[PDB]
């Protein structure tokens, strides 16, 4: 884009964020949320937008 | 949390709505 | 007896189109009756001795060739009736269970993977037996007989004989390099792939020459991966050998309950990364598809309710798929017995 | 794999897949000791005297 | 992914002279090994790639009438994927008390409990109910070498 | 009576048979009949 | 989205309106 800001913003639905592979969830890795030593959050999962149940 | 769960007596052991996105759950009968 | 559904595991067979990806990209749809190929000989006779007083002998001006070709046609189609959707199904808890609407659009999900999964091998297996062999034949119960004949030379898919097979000659003091040199000699253009069969690449990689290739301090640039590398994938894309790409192939489609292998039992397969491939997508033939105004496209989809007495609705996918070689002269087979 | 049909004929309805489904039970494990005080009157191994 | 061994198993694999050479090539393979002493002491011991694969030594013990046992058999191979679909089940708690204090369908449920008596006397219990299983059975193939 | 025609002119429609070799057609249907209110404000003879 | 599904129990099987434009809902009853 050549607009004067590049910056976007994408509204994601909470059903999207998942465990991949629908794996149960591990100590590290809680609700497709990464979790450190501490309670804070490292990265998230997101699945893709499937409309199609193919 | 009961709001997930059977229910009160087993009321609710019957409904149970499939966890689809909006276009999945709209589309098909939009017509 | 209460019960919970912790896991429920999915099997598959090794599938990835390998052969179609790497040789035949840039699909051509087409609404047509019959296509065509057209190769030029582009063979030229020396310029002959002449006496400066005779001055004759014209030459014919080259003229080329041509071919016509018919797209076949595949139609897997499944079902829903009301009698498969009461019971149960071994992907949903005891507990949680849903409406019987619910288990209908997963039927029909897991009907929609395994229609296109099966058009899918089809393609794969159409251009397997389009690179391996010049020809092929697609057949059928109700299919009447319809083949594709690209011009290969008879001196192309070269085999092993009586004489010069690697099983039988010793495993140390030779060299596979020559009789790879000698059998690449015939292709039109360079190489730059070489598409091993397991076996056959298990055969090749014993020779004592060919470790004496990787393990030599000025005498090549070569590097492979001996050891094992890829156990569980179809594809192994190991190391170059001098300059060629080092591929082997393990691919499964399934004819009848059995599962077979794509490339058959330790063949060679010679060839460029970049040969001319076409993808061609025939005329798809259905009334309401052109009623949408839909033609030449792949995987067209429908379903709809047959209001016989025990209802019923059906799903179908319809191809008509027909892979061509441009120049069916850029690769060799070897068979290597 | 997806055998070749004419236009005009109609395909074989092809049959569905169906599962298969296991069954487990757990088994439970329990250790249990003991203390009196008559072992606590004398001196354990590991203390000074 | 991994192979697991015995060192006697291990011993047995890598004492050919096919593997030393594999290690020797400097273009004919990416294989990084230990095959000398790393570990002496320890219980696992990871001695590095084969190609792709990663070979542990594994040599544990448990005891079960007294002596000492080993896990592994003398000599096996395991090759398995390391990101196998595994999981841990637990099934529920049967004590009374267990309800009382809020537990249930959990691992290792402690309690501790005086005897109402002339001579009293305290005991310690710990219970679970420990199961194992598999998603896929056949993801691992266990030989026996010799 | 689906889409609202009672005793029109010239009623078309086309459809479609669902089966695996489909063929939609196309029909137009009418009732007609034509009368003359007075029957006799004509002569028609048949010359020689 | 039940709008356009059966109903609660079964009673909007039946209530199936065609989908036309205002000029095939009007034009053949106008008079």
């Amino acid at each position: 884009s050549s607009r004067l800001f590049r910056t976007q913003f994408r509204m994601v639905s909470p059903k999207r964020i998942s465990n991949p592979n629908n794996t149960g969830d591990s100590r590290n890795c809680r609700a497709g949320v990464q979790i450190n030593d501490s309670g804070a959050a490292l990265g998230y999962y997101v699945s893709e937008d499937g409309y199609p149940g193919w | 949390y009961h709001g997930g769960g059977s229910g009160f007596g087993g009321q609710l052991r019957s409904w149970n709505p499939p966890s689809e996105s909006v276009d999945a759950a709209l589309l098909p009968n939009f017509t | 007896t209460t019960a919970q559904l912790l896991a429920a595991n999915e099997q598959k067979f090794k599938f990835d189109p390998l052969f179609l990806r790497l040789f035949f990209r840039e699909s051509y749809p087409f609404t047509t009756e019959k296509v065509y190929l057209s190769q030029i000989p582009g063979l030229v006779n020396m310029a002959l001795y002449v006496s400066p007083i005779v001055s004759g002998e014209v030459i014919r001006s080259r003229g080329g060739s041509t071919s016509e070709f018919t797209p076949g046609y595949v139609k897997p189609k499944h079902e829903v009736n009301p009698q498969m959707t009461l019971r149960r199904l071994p992907d949903e808890d005891p507990q949680n269970l849903a409406d019987p609407a619910y288990r209908r659009r997963r039927i029909i999900m897991q009907n929609m993977r395994d229609e296109e999964l099966a058009i899918a091998q089809v393609e794969e297996m159409q251009a397997v037996s389009a690179v391996l062999k010049g020809k092929y034949t697609m057949t059928g119960e109700a299919f009447d007989p319809v083949e594709v004949d690209m011009g290969r030379s008879e001196e192309n898919n070269i085999t092993q004989s009586g004489g010069t097979e690697w099983s039988k000659r010793d495993k140390s003091t030779y060299d596979p390099t020559d009789d790879i040199e000698a059998y690449a000699l015939n292709a039109s253009g360079v190489v730059n792939i070489i598409v091993f069969d397991p076996k056959g690449w298990a055969l090749f990689r014993s020779f004592k020459a060919v470790k004496e290739k990787l393990d030599t301090r000025r005498g090549s640039n070569s590097e492979l991966e001996t050891a094992v590398k890829d156990l569980g994938k179809a594809v192994s894309y190991k190391g170059m050998y001098g300059d060629v790409a080092i591929v082997v192939y393990s691919g499964q489609y399934v004819e009848n309950g059995v599962k077979k292998n794509f490339l058959p039992d330790n063949t060679m397969v010679l060839g460029n990364t970049q040969a001319r491939g076409l993808r061609t997508y025939g005329c798809i033939q259905d009334a309401d598809a052109q009623r949408e105004g839909i033609n030449a496209s792949a995987r067209y989809p429908k379903n709809w309710v047959t209001t016989g007495d025990p209802a019923r609705e059906f799903t179908m996918i319809q191809s008509a798929p027909l892979m061509l070689l441009a120049d069916p002269d850029e690769f060799v087979s070897v068979q290597l017995a």
